RNA sequence: CCCGGCGAGGGGAGUGAAAAAGAACCUGAAACCGUGUACGUACAAGCAGUGGGAGCACGCUUAGGCGUGUGACUGCGUACC
RNA sequence: UGUAACGGGGCUAAACCAUGCACCGAAGCUGCGGCAGCGACGCUUAUGCGUUGUUGGGUAGGGGAGCGUUCUGUAAGCCUG
């Protein structure tokens, strides 16, 4: 419902959302840089 | 009859009853306009004065067009840099029509 | 005032017909359908059948007088097409388009 | 600002002719250029010409001073593949006298389509051939 | 869930295609060149606002040079004499008396010929 | 071979405008009846240019 | 009932709030060409646009002095990922 | 391959060398309209006004913060033949 209640702010980051273009910070590599398994599937290196 | 007057950095020539472009009036359409900033006046001989403005000289006018023009968009980009920039602009206009020239 | 005649789904593409339907435009009420007494190709018969309907059926379908009757519009458009395939070795497909047209004629008392 | 428009009610053509008889080709070209461009008068001129109409009537009697009369040559690529012709002033004016004025003045005019819109209004004659006799040209002597 | 993209991707096409029509061929509606009729057109409009600020400035110089040369002096020397004479100048757009009042402009070039030593 | 999109109607009509050269000659009246006929061709009465050609 | 080959497919009267609601029947935009009409288009070399504009057409309006649509022609101009 | 080793003309000075004063010369300098940030000086603490000073093209990556879209709740409401 919420409606008549005052909301709370600054207690969630807003958020996991990924960059859509470099005018908003990050673009075509999403902050992981270019190529290698380190850019596709986790940290890209074993134990 | 014609006159020449000052407004800041720019100097304007105008004739009796004529319309002329001015810089934006803050009072819009709501008041009449007058100038004592007149620095040359002629009706049959085009005499120049070197002294600062005509003593007791007056130009009177009415506002005939005022407002903020059509909205436009212009854009900036760079070759293979994958961003896009956009500026909005409108600009203000003001035109005034002479009602008197007095000396 | 106005009378309409049509023929839909005709066995011709519209460009076979339109050459003649464009030629007969801009002619006097003494020359219209009198320039179409002797005709060239099936293309011209498809117009003749519909024009001889419009310029004569208004005598029952609009009013008793047709003795100053004029053609206001005389045009043709390409209708729905039917897709068909033909034999080629190591098939693979090879098609043709079986075309149709829609003929329109309009006449007016003014 | 805007206060003038070139059209036949504001720019009347009145027809002038430069006397070429014994005139120096270069001094004649510096006059013909500015008078085909419209530049001798109080005018306003955009990407157009504000002319008066000007022609040449006795071109086969034009002169060159000192040397370059029988020395140096003018070149043209004929348009028949790599074909080229060359002639000196006193042996070129003997054959093609109306070309001598064209090749002398064309480089004193603007480039491209504006330079072409000026050049299309120029006609050159030899033997005193009076072919604008109804336009009654006013003579200029330099 | 599926993105219908009518309010977004298609709107981002229409925002450009709206500025089409009125052209001498394909750019009136062919999207992949009607885009160039906004983007390349804007690089031409920046050049219009630059050239009407750089190259049309010469109309305040070259027109006045020819008129001063009828009095036998060139612009580069005429202006230095008119600086030495004091007053009657502010902005180069105000010099069109070289066409509108050639008698009073002649006296102003002659003033520079009485101050250039 | 190459052809970009579609031929312009401004050039296609300019190539149709000499393709058949179809003209109006209003036809000539028959030499035995009050009605018009096709040049050097038989009439509906089986006649041509003042003489009988076929039986009815 | 009118037209034609007792066609093909329309139309007139008529059913209906609707027949762009007709069995080929919800509402309906695009590519593609099509009917009318206004201005434009007749020698002139490259991303067909950007700016300027003679001429023409449309609608108001006249003490300090029209705008719109359309536009020969010309200054400027080698796309996108 | 054809104007073709100033791009080309003009030019026996209009070339070559250096000299003296002028002028033309960016999106910047500089003036103004507007905005965000940093900080003073004058007046005042809805919190602003006045003036002066100053920074603002930013990609791999590191931080800050809006507008739409859809579902769920509001919705026993609000708009609607």
């Amino acid at each position: 419902r919420l409606n008549t209640l005052s909301p709370a702010e600054g207690s969630k980051k807003a958020g996991k959302r990924l960059g859509r273009g470099i005018g908003s910070g990050l673009g075509k590599t999403g902050g992981r840089g270019h190529k290698g398994q380190k850019s596709r599937s986790g940290g890209g290196v074993r134990r | 009859m014609y006159a020449v007057f000052q407004s800041g950095g720019k100097q304007h020539r105008v004739s009796e009853g004529q319309t002329v472009r001015l810089e934006k009036l803050d009072i819009a359409t709501g008041e009449t306009v007058e100038f004592a900033e007149v620095l040359m006046i002629a009706n049959g001989e085009e005499v120049k004065i070197g002294v600062p403005f005509v003593d007791g000289g007056v130009i009177k006018a009415e506002v005939v067009a005022h407002g903020r023009g059509e909205k436009v968009k212009i854009v900036k980009f760079r070759r293979r840099k994958h961003y896009r920039k956009q500026q909005g602009h409108r600009q203000w206009f003001t035109d005034v029509k002479i009602t008197g020239i007095s000396a | 005032m106005e009378t309409i005649a049509k023929h839909r789904h005709a066995r011709s593409s519209a460009q076979k017909v339109r050459l003649v339907a464009d030629l007969i435009r801009g002619k006097k009420v003494s020359q219209a359908l009198d320039i179409l007494t002797y005709t060239n190709k099936k293309a011209a018969v498809l117009v003749k059948k519909v024009l001889e309907s419009a310029i004569a059926n208004a005598e029952h379908n609009d009013g008793a007088d047709i003795d100053d009757l004029k053609v206001t519009k005389i045009f043709v458009d390409e209708g729905p097409s039917m897709k068909r395939i033909m034999p080629r070795a190591k098939g693979r497909a090879d098609r043709i388009l079986k075309r149709t047209s829609h003929i329109t004629v309009v006449v007016s008392d003014r | 600002m805007k206060t003038f428009t070139a059209k036949p009610e504001t720019v009347k053509r009145d027809w002038y002719v430069v006397d070429a008889t014994g005139k120096t080709l270069g001094r004649l070209a510096t006059e013909l250029a500015r008078r085909l461009r419209g530049k001798h008068k109080a005018e306003y001129t955009p990407h157009v010409d504000t002319g008066d109409y000007i022609i040449v009537l006795n071109a086969d009697k034009v002169a060159v001073t000192g040397n370059k009369r029988t020395d140096k040559v003018y070149y043209h690529h004929t348009g028949h593949i790599g074909g080229i012709k060359q002639a000196t002033f006193e042996e070129m004016i003997a054959r093609r006298p109306e070309r001598v004025i064209e090749i002398a003045v064309k480089g004193m005019l603007p480039k491209g389509p504006l330079g072409r819109a000026m050049f299309r209004k120029l006609k050159v004659y030899a033997g005193n051939e009076h072919n604008h006799a109804a336009q009654q040209p006013q003579v200029l002597d330099i | 869930a599926r993105v219908k993209r009518g309010v977004i991707a298609r709107a981002r096409h229409k925002k450009i295609l709206k500025q089409a029509k009125g052209y001498y061929g394909a750019r009136s509606r062919v999207y992949r060149v009607a885009f160039q009729a906004v983007i390349k057109a804007g690089q031409y409009a920046y050049r219009d606002r630059r050239q009407r600020k750089r190259q049309f400035r010469q109309l305040w110089i070259a027109r006045i040079n020819a008129a001063a040369r009828q009095n036998g002096i060139s612009y580069s020397k005429f202006i230095n004499g008119l600086k030495k004479a004091s007053v009657e100048i502010d902005r180069k757009i105000l010099a069109d008396i070289a066409v509108f009042d050639k008698v009073a402009f002649t006296a102003l070039v002659e003033k520079a010929k009485a101050a250039l030593a | 071979a190459v052809q970009q999109n579609k031929p312009t109607r401004s050039k296609r009509g300019m190539r149709r405008s000499h393709d058949a050269l179809t003209a109006v000659t209003s036809l000539s009246v028959d030499k035995t009846s009050g009605e018009k006929h096709l040049r050097h061709h038989i009439t509906a009465d089986g006649y041509y240019r003042g003489r009988k050609v076929i039986a009815k």
